[PDB]
């Protein structure tokens, strides 16, 4: 009963049959921006069907000396569709997200991923005092990896990441995880290209094993961008 | 159709009942 | 549910649907039954109002077309010194809907059908020097499957104490009469899985009742000093239809009026090993926009 | 990605099927490419005989 | 009714009827793709909605393909089967299929 | 809920646990010929439990180059039980029946089998012009084998063959299905020796396949007659 | 405002008028509007009741003219030794309204049009000595676009499984039969400004939405010893005409059916640079009364 | 009163002080494509602020031996802001336009121009039979020049193109010139990279003419679309 | 018109409604 789903958003739809309940982020369910809240007084454009749809990010291969995964968010999907025309075009932007997770394998096989969206995850480096560049940062489509995904890369640790919105795929239960983000800020909107507000971060916690087959499993990333705005039209950088 | 027989008369075009649940749905729940 | 379709459905719009144990995409063809997945379920649809008509797929009106059935030329001279099997101004047919294999297809699309026949008979003429074409009076004599059929022109079977005969003329328009629903079951079998007779030698798949009868077509004149080639066409028009139990359409090219044998082209498309045309690779586009 | 075990085989088979909906329409009605002939069928000359 | 989406040579028969997929050692990879001119003698010319529509020179309304997986009950996957409306070229990468 | 099914007749009763919905061909079931549709003006014999019940005919093994199986109705049944008694004892009857089809493996194996009641089912033969014989197309109990069923004998298609009144028994899915026949003639009751009216088609389109050990899978097919009536009662020929 | 206009309009009186601030006869081109200076306005008028009708300057009326549309003659004879490229008693034409520029340029007076064709086809016939005129049967084959047109005489897509044909004789009054409005779009398209297909070697001009289909005419008859010239004339009358945003009309001569080239006669009149003929001067009056 | 005007269109606007009163063609005005007469079943976008908006195109020169311009939509726009990203990401468009002409001189200067949009301006090439290719028809967002503007490059004539919705910029009177334009097609929505529905042609029925001194008098031309609705999402040919 | 399709029926020559306004006057004010 809570172990199929089918979100359909736009053109795109995903069905899965061995789901858990999904996630809705701080019991928080995307809107736009009310009157009363909002700050830029031009008209801001609602892409509807063009932006709120599942847009499919390229799959990580899933190993044995695998640490871990992140996407940063709105940075993975600012090349993608018509979100990322809109992104590049305007100004200002404000969106929840819709993360689905798949993973796959056997009832042979074992590993459980903590698939965990993070609010403002501020990186740190390892082993230095200089700060992370412009480019151990945006990463874009592809994203990261985690250096010490023990630590979440900020000197914090793994085990309490349970406080931040999360599910996870144990392969004996469920292969798919589902997330509903809400808007994230101290700002009602926000410069897409100069600042993250969710990390979606997927762990190996328990790595994958088997004494089956060595087949590839591999982990693929759906994001439906929810409830788009976007002020401040001008020219594509 | 002045003729006496009735299958003298013209085509018949205008029977729009339709059930494609006999081709479709032919289950019994 | 049955219920009275004039025209196709409309689209309703649909909103985001993020709903827990409810997957209309997912489906179950192991249990015979077609996909109830709607386009309102599937992607985010607006309201159309649909105004399409759906009445040329109507079974009266996908089958009520004058196909041709019957095409003879036979010469019209004088025979006393001709063969054995040649057509002496006149000629029989066993009438079927088999031998012409664009109606053959459309009506073995089903396997039960019940209609009227609507006959129209297009007599033309060649001679066979010129010196004009003659105003031929005909007569087409409908016997029945169980009585006797001609032998002659001038024989004594063409006088039709019971029989129905037509008399037209080729300068008249072409001959057209109503044929009714004839079979001694309630529909004509398109498909007979069974053997006609009670001995084990008779034949498969021709079931006797759905025969209609024999159209013996004979020239009324008498022969003129040279002779002519008439060629005489039948056209069948389907009407007042029922229709049971429709079937796949037939791929492969027909091999004979008798029977539903099949040898297939030699190359795809319509082989026996291969209906559709071969490509490269299931991930070859044929037609792929450059 | 199709992960199987060692006792399954490893290739496994999709079928496609294809329907119209109810909001499917058809009109103008033309003869089939579907089916032809050049010659007469077998057995054809024998309904003349 | 059955697309025969395996239109291709070595393809005898009945093999014609079903798409062989297997484990890949790539992500995204293309599987197959239907070419949907009904017209021209492509997957759908031999199927009900094919044979039909062939008698008929206009049409319209919404089509649905479905897709039955037939391997074994271990057997574990996820693909996504991607409908591109016409202006392009058919897409070849998932990233250019998706959207 | 409906993947359990109990099928009693007569004093035969079939169970099966993973099964589809089952069919009902052309949304029809069974009944006697009322009095408005009635032609043979004696009274019929209507011997319900002796010949309303399941028979099972001989099993057939799916094996890797298997064509497919067809039995023609009433000809697989006419020499079977006391429904083969009142059809030789008899020149009418008239009845539906109730196919049940079984075939089962393990979950390691798969293929898939287009199991399809086919109405009136004239065979024709290959490369010949000469139609098929009595020997041909009666082959009783056992039963024949499909010479080219990409085509289903007869020049059509088996692409399209889901027209007809069908299941699958997909081995991922379902080990069983279950069509339901009405009476399916031009004709109230019909000479049984002479005419068959289905021809239920059992066909892989998907072959057998495991790489586990190399049992044999059996199909099994139980046909139970429904609302037999017997006209014109004379000697047994 | 919308109204109904069955008569031209009247005349009232009108009188001397001297008023400051209103200038009827003063009109801004620049706006895009036609002057709305009345006679009453710009001259001293009388009542004149005005009872001239308007109805034969309706679009209907404009339109609904039998035009020629097609004409062929083709040999009927024996062409077992004949050329490639010549009519072997029977022609296919690809409908279209383009060819004989009366009916063209009439069309070409509107972007877009929504009619029924009702279609009269006129056959005649000339011996090609003199023995007489042979009363001839034609088929009339309509094939639309995506079907298979016939390559004989004799060929079997002449059958007509579902195509209409029309089977009518010289002798007869002509043929004649009513094509419906076959557009997929909701009216037909008389110009288009667009390309046919989605790569960029179509075709300029000719939306395929527009063409009707094929038309196949065979003679039924076989030949006769002698030959014939048998020339089918295909007219076309538009009905039940809806019409849109009129066009300036064609001044120059048209040089193809397939695009709206022009080069223009050598000398006025309809030149490319002058449409109308010349005068000596603008001061000059050509028809001046002496 | 009707010389004064201010065109206000999402984050733009154009305020003349010399102008006609505006044209709207055909008595009709620009909407959305209602339910009863729409053909796509999917959802459709409306970027309403972000494409309905003014777009100015390069100026261009006017001369003494000018003999007109001509830009066909939607062709000239399917490169510019976001109506050019919904124009490529989309199969299906439907809109109508706001063009508004700009030229200005002196009170020494004369000159004339018809500014008329000319409704599927099939053009015709001149003294051959070669229909026109592609890239004499489709000239993007530079437009194309008049070869035989008499004739209006389509055997018709220049006298008559008043009965299209037009109007004029004399010199004397005003200095710009504002055509509204409705949907004008056969079909409700339409492929718009290979079909132009509206021609804009500014031709020269006057030339320029003074004899002041001799600046550069251009012609600018701003279209805005109206009511923009997209379907059939996918990617960027 | 004994046929039973509406377009066989003959010219319909009594549509007297115009708008020479949408022409003539296709200014806003």
């Amino acid at each position: 009963s809570d172990r199929v789903l089918q979100l359909k958003l736009g053109n795109s739809a995903i069905v899965t049959q061995e789901a858990a309940n999904y996630c809705c982020a701080y019991g928080e369910w995307p809107n736009y921006l009310p009157d009363h809240e909002a700050v830029a007084i031009d008209k801001p454009t609602q892409p509807e069907t063009a932006t709120d749809r599942f847009y499919t990010l390229k799959s990580v291969k899933w190993e044995a000396g695998s640490t871990g995964w992140w996407w940063k968010l709105p940075d993975a999907l600012n090349n993608i569709g018509m979100f990322g025309q809109n992104v590049q075009h305007h100004y200002l932007y404000r969106s929840g997200f819709l993360i689905h997770v798949q993973c796959n394998a056997t009832r042979f096989h074992q590993g459980a991923l903590l698939v965990v969206a993070i609010p403002e995850h501020q990186r740190g480096a390892h082993n230095t005092n200089t700060s992370p560049g412009f480019d151990d940062i945006m990463k874009g489509e592809e994203g990261g990896t985690f250096n010490h995904p023990y630590v979440l890369d900020d000197g914090t640790s793994l085990a309490c990441a349970t406080i931040f919105p999360h599910q996870w795929i144990n392969l004996r239960t469920n292969n798919s995880a589902t997330i509903v983000l809400p808007w994230m800020n101290a700002a009602p909107m926000d410069f897409p290209l100069r600042h993250n507000q969710w990390t979606l971060a997927i762990i190996p916690v328990v790595p994958l094993g088997t004494r089956t087959m060595s087949s590839m499993v591999p982990i693929t990333v759906s994001i439906a961008p929810m409830c788009c705005e976007f002020n401040g039209l001008r020219h594509a950088i | 159709n002045f003729y006496k027989d009735s299958y003298a008369a013209s085509a018949s075009k205008q029977d729009f009942s339709q059930d494609p649940s006999k081709f479709t749905e032919p289950v019994v729940e | 549910i049955e219920s009275i379709i004039k025209t196709a459905t409309d689209t309703v719009k649909s909103e985001i649907n993020a709903e827990l144990g409810v997957v209309p995409s997912l489906n179950a063809v192991e249990t015979g039954a077609t996909s109830n997945t709607e386009p309102e379920e599937a992607i985010q649809t607006r309201t159309v109002i649909n105004q399409h008509g759906v009445s040329e797929t109507l079974v009266e009106n996908f089958l009520s077309r004058a196909a041709l059935v019957s095409k003879r030329s036979f010469e019209y001279k004088d025979h006393t010194s001709s063969a054995a099997q040649t057509d002496k101004n006149f000629f029989k047919w066993t009438i079927n809907t088999r031998s012409f294999v664009q109606l053959r297809r459309k009506l073995e699309l089903f396997t039960y059908l019940r209609f009227d026949a609507e006959i129209t008979i297009l007599t033309t003429v060649a001679v066979n020097t010129y010196m004009g074409l003659p105003n031929l009076t005909l007569q087409a004599m409908f016997v029945p499957t169980g009585a006797l059929t001609p032998e002659k022109q001038d024989s004594f079977h063409w006088q039709s104490g019971s029989n129905a005969s037509v008399f037209f003329k080729i300068s008249d328009p072409p001959a057209r009469m109503t044929i009714p629903f004839m079979c001694i079951n309630s529909a004509y079998s398109v498909f007979y899985d069974g053997f006609a007779g009670f001995e084990k030698s008779g034949l498969y798949g021709i079931n006797p009742a759905d025969t209609i009868g024999n159209l013996c077509v004979r020239i009324v004149n008498e022969h003129q000093p040279v002779g002519f080639t008439v060629t005489v066409r039948v056209y069948m028009k389907p009407k007042h239809i029922k229709a049971w139990a429709p079937r796949p359409p037939r791929t492969l090219p027909y091999m004979s009026i008798a029977n539903a044998n099949y040898k297939g082209k030699k190359r795809a498309p319509n082989a026996l090993n291969a209906i559709i045309g071969n490509r490269d690779s299931v991930k070859t586009m044929p037609h792929n926009i450059v | 990605n199709l992960i199987v075990p060692s006792e399954s085989s490893d290739t496994c088979s999709l079928i496609g099927f294809i329907a119209a909906k109810d909001d499917f329409s058809l009109r103008l009605m033309r003869d089939s490419p579907d089916i032809g002939q050049i010659d007469h069928l077998h057995a054809a000359e024998a309904a003349y005989q | 009714s059955m697309m025969e989406i395996n239109n291709t040579e070595s393809a005898v028969g009945m093999e014609r009827l079903k798409v062989d997929i297997s484990a890949l050692t790539d992500v995204d990879q293309l599987l197959f793709n239907i070419p949907l001119d009904i017209q021209l003698d492509g997957p759908l010319r031999n199927t009900l909605v094919g044979n039909i529509s062939r008698y008929y020179t206009h049409w319209s309304g919404s089509l649905e393909m479905t897709f039955m997986f037939c391997g074994s009950f271990m057997a574990t996957g996820k693909l996504i089967l991607c409908y591109t409306p016409p202006g392009g070229s058919c897409p070849t990468t998932r990233e250019t299929a998706m959207l």
